[PDB]
């Protein structure tokens, strides 16, 4: 493949360089429609730029925490964190949602890895070694109420079991309801006059829950869950705008008032190098 | 060798090679040829 | 039982390597993909649409203004605006080919700058734009200019100029994040001659100026942008 | 003798002439189409009022002054009351649509300006409170009026800074959606063909808006002197292979 | 293969032993050239002085430490080791590095493998079980800035968790900007003054970063991080002098001062055996 | 599931061992090669160049 | 002896998962089938029969 | 496989949306048999009802 | 490739792709036409 | 047989077998012959 060809002097009637923009076209000019140059080849192929490779990597999604310890008199597990959940969604960090909103729709299976390892903090004659569980829950099957429930059976619900200090893979089809996921969404769920703007509407995907499987010994165990995501099999519709300002929530688009300029003043003139 | 029935279990996809800015950089109605005059 | 050794590396976890897995939901039937317009492949389809330029970044807070390179009528010799070329920071980074290219950590090849006229149409100017390649200091004057790759362009019914900047490059990869060794010129632009307002008009003029990359381009070694961060998670 | 310059778009019993073009656009290289049984989900057969809904309609002008922002509307919500367009869209549970957008605004050699016409296909609002604060469903459904950016903060509505499209965006990069700039020295109209976008094959034209037209001065409006300093921006829409199905009783919608 | 051929008395008028040094060669001259030989064989190929060969095995490059402690109250974890880095390079452990200066380019893809062991020299009731992270950290993407960062998200950058007492390895293609890697370089990085001279300026391929996953347990663990390379498909050109004094710097050619005479002096005569 | 047997030395690291990795940069393209005058395969080409004894050791 | 690498995910166990197992009863012979009327193979086949909806729910 | 066919306007002295449940029978009826659809298509084969799968995890 | 010598020990069995659901929704003895009347 | 898809993830190279000291051995313009007089 050619880089550039080779192309000389030119005194033509004929010129690739005045164009109209307000057309809305980006005219294709290369270097060689005004300098002289001489041929050199590409030896490239644009491979680490595929959408796939883009979107394909593990990015942390998630941190959450979970512990061991005796639920003896404890009024809610679930606010001991004897068990936990999330309310699954993708745009809660932002380092791998801002490469995601660069794009309106975007369709792929997703993979995950899940970290756990534990935490101490008081003393302990030991390490415990603790086993995690964590169930899918979907947007209709009962939410665990204590860390040892009857939805903890997971009969019907995907579960798996891996060890604190360990890592847990698997691989989760395309899920959404539509085509697409909508990474933007400018409705609502219905013609209400107070209901959520937004996709946070739309992406309601159910939560994840996490607990221990282990009873407790005599010390306290913190366990602290990393859930990643790698996108595979990536399909992307219509890029947008990058995202300047700093996000403020889940699902909106707001940014945060008395933002600063995004853009870098010259220290200097227009005229400055 | 995939060693599992399902696709979603398959590796990350190979490279699309698809590559067709037009779409984007001249989506105009009346084709516009680099060279000749933009607007006549 | 067949005999096995499992070698240094087993059991880690690299965000970037690419296998099977087992998955959750066996037998689950995907939604039927629909046809939508605007698929996008490769980053490289997109930093080929030109995006605008806040070159005019004198301001202290981000406003329209910044997009705008003002002109004066009658000026002669004159320099209307300077940069340097690194193309991950300053004037070029909030551009949407400034922020792809800080997803990456090299890139090589030839940009297009193209400056569009907005002026009254019954007035007429002669602009110099300059591309200065590495090694000299960004011009002083349009004599010290001109001696580099220019171009000179003549405002009329056609609106817009589209100049170049071919690459001028020992070694083949240029850093994105702003490097000596690897550093890429500067861009300068003069009057020609001068802008000249017809009767009954008055003021400054501006110049919209934007920034796409040539089909020449190449990006590598993808890396995280500084261009966001955060301090907590987000919730709903 | 044709030049990309004059030209004549004639739809269903409307006909637009402009002597001033520069050329058209047509987001993302392709025009509008009717939905194909191999994307059909709803088994219902559609209806296609055709000529009847498929016109041109001439939304209410605005004012370009030298204090403009800029303004935004979103579709199907500007046509909600425009003619049979209108009562089908309120009459059946699901709709589809293309539309041909013309914007219209001319001057003479002597004045400068140059506006931005852009659609931004799924352009989610941000409130101005910040947080997690919605935006009213009031507040993005304007209507023919639209939303004029240069109009207070107000409760429940979106922010209308410019610098970021009303999201978290810079304004320079607005370039990467289908748009035209309508720039007094060369242009006097700018018009784009939308085919319909959505990950859904057809979908609800009340409680979701699929594009919004957004047109925004850029470089200032600069009158001859002692010419009145404001010009009018007239936009005017026309439904293009319009699709309605699963008709009924007629929703009833905020305010 | 024959390593030497038969050869018997000579009484030419063609001296094959007669040269002339002065001209920058040096001509073949074998045993049977100058002595009455006896046919032998090679039984021998030089496989093993292959340069794929001599750097072909790994080299341990670089050891740090970092430790898993309380983070409450500290100012700067950069500082406390509550993470660290590397500065990348390969000239900072001189074993390898003599090896690699023998030539003046090289090329060659890299596989690396960091062996992580854990120390608890102050009284601990056990042994708690750490997860290493670390990521590779671009020139031009945000350093880390506390143990916990949203960098450490590496939503695009590569990143390898493993455990403490384990090994991790992956292996990076051939990263250098040119065509080759520049053992030395006589030049600057502009025409300034006063700015750096060598390679230092050219060879920057930013840093590696690690840190402990795990939050802290009651006692203090240190984790020193040995960080291994090889080198695999290598390319070299153009030989050079092998290092004869002691090394002082990454990057520069600079020896010691009051350096001691690296050629041993006689005990005895230039006549001594 | 293939039943398996792990033998003795499973897990040592030899730094003289010659296996695959998984690449941390999946796809990267790397610069081309340009020609470079000199190249040495063996160190037994150049042990062949001769090179000056400091014969006279003696200060 | 083969060289391997375990990826992560190793040792876990994913209810929805679906591998061979060794037989604890190594050669056992299950009871022949017989015939039975009413075999169902999908529950798309069973939610077409219809069944009363308790529309009267008041009580 | 088709979801709906396509059918139109009907005005028969056949009706198959009346017919006696005493029997025991739940007879076919589709949405075309009594409004007007389109063509579609399922898209779909039923997979993860199977019962294999229901009681396989 | 099934590593073990009994049927028990394979994995989950294959989609019956079976289906036929008169057996449970017509189990009439005379057969009905739809579209025909129901009782004659 | 390679597991990964990256050239830079297979094992080491094999061997050059290329050999040629002449470059450096004998670099001379006018080429001389070994038992022929050194300078003529
Ligand atoms: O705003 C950013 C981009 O917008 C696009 O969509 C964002 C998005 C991404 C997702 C994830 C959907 C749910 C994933 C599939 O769910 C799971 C999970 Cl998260 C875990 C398990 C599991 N089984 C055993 C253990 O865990 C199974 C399933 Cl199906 O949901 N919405
Ligand atoms: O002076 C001695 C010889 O001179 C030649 O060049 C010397 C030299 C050698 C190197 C190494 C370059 C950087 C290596 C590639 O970088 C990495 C590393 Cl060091 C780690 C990871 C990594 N990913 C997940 C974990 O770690 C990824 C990459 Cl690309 O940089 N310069």
């Amino acid at each position: 493949t050619v880089a550039s060809i080779s192309s000389g002097p030119k005194h033509t009637q004929k010129v690739p360089i005045l164009t109209a923009n307000e057309t809305g076209a980006t005219m294709p000019v290369l270097p060689s429609d005004s300098i002289e140059t001489r041929t050199t080849y590409m030896h490239f192929n644009g491979s680490e730029t595929d959408v796939e490779c883009f979107l394909g990597r593990a990015a942390c999604v998630h941190v959450t925490e979970i512990q061991n310890k005796d639920a003896t008199g404890i009024d809610n597990h679930r606010e001991a964190k004897l068990f936990n959940d999330w309310k699954i969604n993708l745009s809660s960090l932002v380092q791998l949602r801002k490469k995601l909103e660069l794009f309106t729709y975007v369709r792929f299976d997703s993979e995950y890895t899940i970290l756990a390892t534990a935490s101490q903090p008081d003393s302990a004659n030991y390490s415990s070694n603790l086993v995690v569980q964590a169930m899918y829950v979907p947007p209709g099957a009962p939410n665990p109420k204590e860390w040892d429930d009857y939805t903890w059976q997971s009969a019907s619900n995907p579960s798996v079991f891996f060890k604190v200090g360990d890592t847990s893979r698997f691989s989760v089809p395309y899920v959404g309801l539509a085509s697409a996921y909508n990474c933007f969404y400018d409705g609502y769920s219905h013609d209400d006059a107070e209901t959520q703007y937004g996709i946070t509407v739309l992406n309601h995907m159910g939560s994840m829950a996490f607990r221990i499987v282990n009873e407790h010994d005599e010390h306290k165990t913190l366990v602290k869950i990393r859930v990643y995501h790698r996108a595979k099999h990536v399909e992307a519709w219509i890029p947008r705008a990058p995202r300047a300002l700093p996000y403020t929530s889940i699902g909106r688009t707001n940014y945060p008032k008395n933002t600063e300029p995004v853009i870098k003043k010259r220290k200097g003139d227009i005229k400055s190098y | 060798i995939n060693y599992y029935k399902d696709a979603a279990s398959t590796s990350s996809a190979g490279q699309s090679l698809s590559m067709d800015p037009s779409k984007f950089t001249e989506p105009v109605k009346d084709l516009m040829l680099k060279g000749a005059p933009a607007l006549n | 039982g067949l005999p096995t050794t499992t070698l240094p590396g087993s059991g880690q976890f690299l965000t970037t390597d690419d296998r099977q897995s087992p998955s959750a939901l066996p037998n689950y039937e995907p939604t039927p993909r629909i046809h939508i317009p605007g698929k996008v492949h490769n980053l490289l389809e997109i930093i080929q649409v030109d995006t605008l330029i806040p070159m005019n970044n004198t301001h202290t807070k981000d406003e329209v203004n910044s997009y705008l390179i003002p002109l004066n009528a009658n000026r002669q010799n004159e320099q209307v605006f300077g940069t340097n070329l690194f193309i991950g920071d300053g004037v070029f980074k909030t551009t949407l080919l400034g922020e792809i290219v800080q997803y990456y950590t090299h890139w090589s090849g030839s940009l297009r700058f193209s400056l569009m006229y907005t002026g009254p149409a019954l007035s007429s100017a002669k602009l110099i734009l300059a591309y200065t390649p590495p090694g000299a200091r960004g011009p002083q004057d349009r004599r010290e200019a001109m001696l580099g790759t220019h171009v000179v362009w003549d405002i009329g019914l056609q609106s817009t100029i589209v100049m170049t900047i071919p690459w001028t490059s020992g070694v083949q990869f240029r850093y994105t994040d702003p490097d000596t060794y690897t550093s890429a010129g500067f861009l300068s632009c003069w009057y020609q001659t001068s802008l000249i307002l017809p009767p009954e008009t008055t003021g400054q003029v501006y110049l919209l100026s934007f920034i796409s990359a040539c089909p020449d381009f190449k990006l590598r070694l993808m890396k995280d942008t500084q261009t966001i961060s955060q301090t907590v998670a987000l919730t709903e | 003798g044709y030049s990309d310059r004059v030209q004549q778009i004639t739809l269903g019993n409307s006909t637009i002439t402009t002597q001033e073009a520069a050329n058209a656009v047509v987001c993302y290289a392709e025009w509008p189409e009717y939905l194909p049984d191999v994307d059909a989900s709803d088994v219902n057969k559609t209806s296609k009022p055709d000529t009847s809904v498929c016109r041109f309609y001439t939304l209410d002008s605005k004012t370009w002054t030298t204090g403009s922002k800029g303004w935004c509307w979103k579709l199907p919500d500007a046509l909600k009351d425009m003619g049979v367009f209108g009562q089908n869209m309120f009459f059946h549970s699901l709709g589809r649509s293309g539309y041909t957008v013309h914007v219209q605004c001319n001057a003479t050699k002597f004045h400068s300006g140059c506006l931005l016409v852009v659609v931004i296909p799924e352009h989610q609002l941000a409130s101005h409170e910040g947080g997690n604060v919605s935006v009213k469903y009031t507040f993005t459904h304007p209507g023919e009026r639209g939303i004029d950016l240069s109009s207070a903060n107000e409760v429940g509505g979106p922010v209308k800074d410019v610098l970021y499209n009303m999201n978290g965006t810079l304004l320079g990069n607005l370039l990467i959606f289908p748009h035209q700039f309508i720039n007094l020295r060369t242009n006097n109209t700018a018009t784009i063909v939308i085919p319909y976008i959505n990950s859904v094959p057809i979908d609800s034209m009340t409680r979701h808006n699929n594009v919004s037209l957004m047109v925004i001065p850029i470089a200032p409006l600069t009158v001859p002197t002692g010419a009145t300093p404001s010009l009018p921006i007239t936009v005017t829409i026309a439904p293009m292979c319009t699709e309605f199905s699963g008709i009924r009783s007629k929703s009833i919608v905020p305010q």
